[PDB]
DNA sequence: CTAATAGATTAGAGCCGTCA
RNA sequence: UGACGGCUCUAAUCUAUUAGU
DNA sequence: ACTAATAGATTAGAGCCGTCA
RNA sequence: UGACGGCUCUAAUCUAUUAGU
């Protein structure tokens, strides 16, 4: 027999009110037939009149929006509806649901004013309840409510372009590995040599002061030009410790433990990197934390390095992509690399106030995304390299550390449908 | 090559014992859990505030549009989602008139300015509650120009009387006309308005005394806890210690989410740990709550924190463990640079992926790209959170799944997910309110008052 | 051979500005004044008490009948008269201790037993209010002697309404004696019990059943009554409480001035000057701030005469010209009147005037429409005298007649005495049966 | 066959009154058709309205208000009503009703008031009763009430039976007036006639002590037998005071005030009444206040006086009447009595316990009404008299007071109709 | 006992944008 | 104080070592 | 001097009963 | 404490005299 409560709606026209109404109607009992619900086939009004209107429909719920006059589909549906209304001679067959406001009786379709219907303009919960009681008073058949069916249907229909898939993908990290180290770390004794007032950071090579163990990665005679009175000392009293043993954590003596030694090495590599950035034709900017390194304008070929942008202009100022680094040692010897944006008033002189710096950083970085960040970081790291495969951090006369320019690569299993676009 | 482990997204409960993921769609489809039906409300403010509140209140009934319904869903109406009544014909209103003499700020010592400004509203509310015959559920105070600690003091001085209160500014409600007065536009909610209505309605309904939704993937006999220290240095003495906690328990039938609070103090400037004697009382009270509620001692207890535990203060915790309960402690950190970049495209890594460096430490991605919403939660490429099992023995992946599931309970908002677990968030939420004034003993441990 | 006088019966207001006489008929015909819809409830007691309360609450929803419905009208059902929901599915409940180890304290020190018993319920209610997540309106404490006073006294600070019921009252069908005799027989009253319980529950939930509709602007009514406190050794004898009836620009104001002003001496009841000054100042200030103007006229009701020097202190506070007419009400004067023929006594509303000041008023008689007599025996009148001030006696008679119908505690046709004195006598013991409290609440629902 | 009644009203403005009327009518029993309660959704309203006003209508009461004066629908509906009135040949079809009664008369409809109408300004239940009696007089076909009505029909009207009729009636009070008094009050003095220890209350005649004087009511030599050594004293020094001079309050003196004299007179009359009441062949019972006087068993014919029972036998005990008297003189010199019942076991010796006395009192007095109390009080006050006119009260040798045996009467002009007996 | 280098580990406190 | 997140900028303390005891 | 006492006329507490012919 | 009324029983002050240093 007929049990489906057909309700008409403007599927192509932008409408989002029929979906939840139909969902709660089917979850509240009787079945509902909709065009937007059964969106799995493409055909004109052929099966509708063939099956439901003629034989498989009890009531109709023709809605009445503002743009119903222009749409010919609703007019054809209303014509078929009045034909069947004449066929069964039942007046209560067409209830013109009204939602919008601009429908004026003076300017309205000449045929829709035949009847009056429940009003959904005020609040459609009251319309829901009055529709339910009107349906009850006319002995409309309805099955006992099984809302799990509605939940399952909602899960099924709204699934395209969602959820996860099994596609494979790869990611590149923000770290950079360390592939070499000097063979041994040295501690020298100078005592009577070194003046007890002058600063040690000014040396051409990184070296820091301990109680007696003057820490170095180079020989015991490499500071002669910087400073005199060093040839009256013997190298037999110096101390050397293997790098593999200290790195493995096995080395330990009474005076020094392992963690202090690892911290010493981290400080050494940090200072070495900071010193090495002196002769790479770049400038530096000072922050609350460690320095940032930015590139000058014009020094690079038409502001690009292998078809990529690093220095640009924003309305009046100029923006540069600067980086900062910090050595880490726990999981593997690597370098944290962080990206910042530096602003200048013409390209040679930096804007002074920090507040406008922050505002300009926000304004410029508003509309950047994953690809741009990754590309710029990779390009800057590659350009900073002095070799086609790695980077040499110069620690001594002939000793150096090697850092590769290929970040760690990860990959997983789960993924999604990438071209979401919007 | 090192892989990434994936964790399935949990699900939350709704009315009629149904399951969904996004709270907005579930609420719009199913409904809240318990049935309350009274939102008798009262306001306090000038005439303009009253008329603006009335206008917004009757506006909220109609359906509201959003520009991208795929990302931010619809709001059909208050009577539909909640099944309650909230009108403008059942309100009580008390004038503030144009006294306004405090506006000269006394030209100095703004502390007493804040004192007097908060005192006016506090005395009005107290007198109205004590003398008036009518019954009121929540109060919406409307304030028009520059102040610092109004919010903390207002809720601090009203804690004893235990009256819920919500604070609103008519600039937010009436952003349509509060546009550029000289060429400086301020707000524009055209792209968002439905979201604003959603959030305000959810907050008001929760304050009224209703439970919108609850989690449904908890394990029986398992407790939870939070911890955070607050800095109080307005007085000369170095105090540095304000330890609160929250509790999320599985009752015999439902759930329980409350706070265990009493300001525990500590000398010394930078000693962020806890004294051996004081920890005993905190653990004893936390244990006793479950013992009295569930007629038995808990089986497993998890402690969450943002700092590590020393040896002696943790050993003090062991003397209170009844028979064998394991007090596994977890430390969460939110600053470690491991930005992972997708190889190709323009969309970042999607949430749910975790990285394990060892049996203790882990990186968890609570923020990413949600395929269902077809949008990202973070503006730029997201950064993960570091999770470390400090003391005790447990399984790392299970802890990861539990903390991931704990991020979907934020009753102050209606967002798909939260960056950090709520158990940490609410302790910090109540810490400043408690430390605004130290003249309370045995404060309420509910949630309507502090939020 | 003198002449009696008749005073027309006043009327009470209802919904849509309707007026009637019988509160039950008016409520059943139109309904309450304001619209409220939430009766979320919480009950503390044993399991048997909870199940009895549930059974009675689900019973209430259906209409009930009385043997003589022409006298006492029937009850149609809660959903019809009030138009609000109050069901048994949204009730919160916390069990009391089952074994009740406090039972043997019944024969022990009475004060310690009472203190422990009240403390248990007080702590349970306080913890429930301060910790639980649900919201409740009123607490229906169920019990299975200076106990009702202390429970309400200690709850004054927290400002939470409550209402006390007994198991035997709700379950009189089965809670008979052990010798085959019904302790309570409610067959003839069964409908009226539901009526009064429903009215009290609705009022304490924040609603208003009815209000007066024949008041004059600019007139303030004030009452006073003294309570005796001698549990402590010091002779105090002075506990002055008061109410206030005001006509707001739209509605009415019904609250009570509070703060038990004291006075030394044993039997010196009248007053002290400074306390009188403070009382009058506070009363005047309340109306002045509420209505933005000083009251035109003030009437001072009392049940005992007062002296002149204290009355002079009262006069010293009169703002411009307000006349503080003081009225003395006494209840024990034998002037029984017998009907000449028949078997029905004299109806209410009659009055006897003997001079410019004294009068007898018959507020107790038989109602013609109800066809029944309020008093069981031949009624007796009440004596009214004007002590200090100048006014018109008949106006005072009709005003005090109109003031005897606003009793929210019950649903009777009329009350014997004005409710202004009754409510102060109701709150005096609650104020005086505990430790000193500063600035107590001014709402009646807390005390009642 | 036409049963339902069409109610015309201004729907956009007034709906509550129509709902009230419809609910009252359906609760009464008559079947009613209305607009918003039965049929408005999803049908052509004009066809249904016309067929209802043409086929199945009996009365056509309408709602009149200033808002509905210029509404096209109701006025055209009323035009159809006039057209069908000119076809049915029955003038009892339209009964207009008014809700608003604060408008000038020169704005009314062209003709709506030509028939009999009712007003609702005063109330709504009284107008409902007016419409009900109009319906009853016009013989509208009745409807089945399911044998449950006549309960609302008791209270359908605002006033059930209450109204103050103008009939005359009388009442008998509980006070008895003193119609005479002896001439002067006396103050004797010797300071040695009596010892300073013995009690004056044992004297055969009332008298009291005031200062060195003896205040009294009879001659000075009347106490010779009880107190010897008195006749030898002079009687000139005694003081006489007129009774009328003090009863009017005009008299005043430094050594005695008027209110003190009134108190003395009250004391004297109370004591004299006790003294006389001692010798009237009756017994006395002691209460917290002054005694009460009752009658022994078997001292009258068949335990009654003037065919009115005064002593009765209960299930086990015996009940007797009793009165207690006190004199007051503010509004007039009068004596007021109060009635009580005293219980004994046979009629000689009475019960002792107070609780059983109270219980028996309540049980016996449960079912006594005004007539019985009045008749018993009148009979008891009549029997106690020594004369057919009044009661004497001797104070001394020859002076005496008279008390009338007829209570003061009060007549009233406003009363009720009847208790209908039944 | 107080001051300078440096690492790793904590808390506050403002200001801009709304997921292409 | 309708919410959320991304930056930027200021402080403590704890742990080797040196010098001003 | 306040301790008793015998009156008139107020003013407050408690403890039991019936239910509106 | 469901709530109203009708009684029955206790005590205490405020006046005005006279009895005790
Ligand atoms: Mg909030
Ligand atoms: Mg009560």
């Amino acid at each position: 027999m007929r049990n489906k409560i057909f309700i008409s709606h403007a599927t192509p026209e932008d409408d989002d009110f029929t979906r939840w109404l139909s969902l709660k109607l089917i979850g509240l009992g009787y079945e509902v037939w909709c065009d937007i619900l059964f969106l799995d086939k493409g055909v004109d009004f052929w099966s509708t009149i063939e099956k439901e209107i003629r034989e498989n429909t009890c009531k109709f719920l023709i809605v009445s929006s503002t743009a119903g006059n222009k749409r010919e589909g609703v007019l054809k549906e209303l014509a078929v509806a009045t034909k069947v209304k004449k066929h069964l001679q039942d007046d209560m067959f067409i209830i013109p649901l009204a939602i919008d406001e601009n429908l004026s009786y003076d300017d309205i379709n000449i045929e829709i004013v035949r009847l009056n219907a429940i009003d959904f303009k005020k609040s459609w919960a009251k319309g829901l309840q009055d529709l339910l009681d009107a349906f009850e008073k006319q002995n409309v058949p309805k099955k006992p409510p099984d809302h799990s069916k509605s939940n399952l249907l909602y899960q099924q229909i709204f699934l395209h372009d969602k959820q996860a898939i099994e596609k494979e993908e790869t990611y590149d990290s923000n770290w950079f590995p360390i592939i070499s180290f000097p063979n041994e770390l040295r501690f020298h004794r100078y005592d009577w040599r070194l003046p007890k007032q002058f600063d040690v950071r000014t040396l051409a090579f990184p070296a820091i002061r301990y109680k007696e163990y003057l820490c170095t990665f180079a020989w015991e005679y490499d500071f002669i030009h910087q400073l005199p009175k060093t040839e009256t000392y013997n190298g037999q009293e110096s101390i050397r410790i293997s790098t593999s043993d200290i790195l493995s954590g096995r080395y330990d003596t009474d005076f020094i433990r392992n963690y202090e030694c690892q911290r010493l090495i981290v400080q050494l590599i940090n200072k070495a990197f900071e010193l090495r950035m002196k002769d790479k034709n770049v400038r530096e900017y000072q922050m609350s934390k460690t320095f940032a390194y930015w590139i000058e304008k014009g020094k690079l070929e038409k502001d690009k390095f292998e078809k990529i942008k690093l220095v640009g202009k924003q309305k009046n100022k100029y923006w540069h992509f600067g980086i900062s680094a910090a050595g880490k040692l726990y999981p593997s010897p690597v370098l944290m690399v962080s990206s910042h944006i530096i602003f200048t008033m013409d390209g040679i002189n930096l804007i002074k106030s920090k507040s406008i710096q922050h505002s300009s950083r926000r304004k410029q970085g508003k509309n950047w995304w994953n690809d741009k960040w990754r590309e710029k970081l990779l390009a800057f790291i590659r350009f900073l390299s002095d070799d086609q495969n790695a980077i040499y951090l110069n620690v001594g006369s002939e000793e150096k550390i090697l850092i590769s320019n290929k970040p760690l690569k990860f990959f997983g299993k789960m993924s999604y449908v990438t071209p979401s676009e919007v | 090559m090192k892989e990434l482990i994936y964790i399935e997204e949990p699900s939350i409960l709704f009315a009629h014992g149904q399951k969904c993921t996004d709270p907005r769609d579930g609420l719009a489809l199913f409904g809240p859990l318990n049935q309350i039906y009274g939102i008798k409300s009262g306001v306090v403010g000038t005439q303009k505030g009253l008329q603006i509140f009335k206008s917004y209140l009757d506006k909220i009934q109609k359906p509201i549009y959003n520009h991208n319904n795929i990302t931010r869903p619809m709001f059909p109406g208050f009577e539909a989602v909640f099944g309650c009544k909230w009108e403008s014909q059942n309100i009580v209103f008390k004038e503030i008139t144009d006294e306004e003499i405090r506006r000269y700020l006394f030209n100095a010592s703004t502390h007493k300015r804040t004192y007097d400004l908060v005192t006016l509203f506090n005395d009005k509310i107290i007198t109205a509650n004590k003398n008036d015959e009518e019954r009121v559920d929540v109060w919406f105070v409307i304030v028009p120009n520059y102040d610092a600690q109004f919010h903390d003091q207002l809720k601090a001085r009203l804690l004893e009387h235990t009256i819920p209160t919500q604070i609103l500014r008519e600039s937010t409600l009436a952003w349509r006309d509060f546009k550029n007065t000289f060429g400086a536009p301020i707000r524009d909610f055209s792209k968002i308005e439905g979201h604003l209505a959603w959030t305000i309605s959810t907050a008001a309904y929760y304050k009224a005394g209703g439970k919108p939704w609850k989690l449904g993937d908890i394990r029986p006999g398992v407790c939870y806890l939070g911890l955070v220290y607050k800095k109080i240095e307005k007085s000369k003495n170095p105090q540095n210690a304000c330890c609160a906690a929250q509790m999320f328990l599985d009752n015999g039938d439902g759930t329980v989410f409350k706070g265990e609070v009493g300001p525990w103090y500590n000398p010394e400037k930078g000693e962020y740990h806890l004294k051996p004697k004081e920890a005993k009382a905190l653990l004893t009270q936390a244990l006793e709550s479950y013992k009295e509620q569930n007629k038995s001692y808990p089986k497993e207890v998890f402690i969450h924190a943002r700092t590590r535990f020393n040896d002696e203060e943790w050993n003090a915790f062991n003397e209170v463990t009844p028979k064998n309960t394991n007090l596994v402690g977890v430390t969460i950190t939110k600053s470690k640079p491991l930005k992972l970049y997708k190889t190709e495209g323009a969309f970042p890594i999607m949430r749910g992926n975790a990285y394990i460096v060892d049996e203790k430490k882990a990186f968890l991605w609570t923020l990413g790209f949600v395929p269902k919403l077809q949008s990202t939660l973070s503006m730029e490429v997201p950064n993960p959170i570091f999770i470390e099992i400090n003391k005790g023995e447990a399984e790392i992946q299970q802890v990861l799944k539990d903390i991931l599931a704990l991020t979907k309970l934020n009753y102050n908002a209606c967002i798909y997910a939260d960056g950090e677990p709520v158990t940490l968030r609410f302790a910090n939420k109540i810490g400043e309110i408690l430390t605004a004034s130290t003249e309370i003993k045995t404060p309420p441990l509910a949630f309507k008052y502090y939020i």
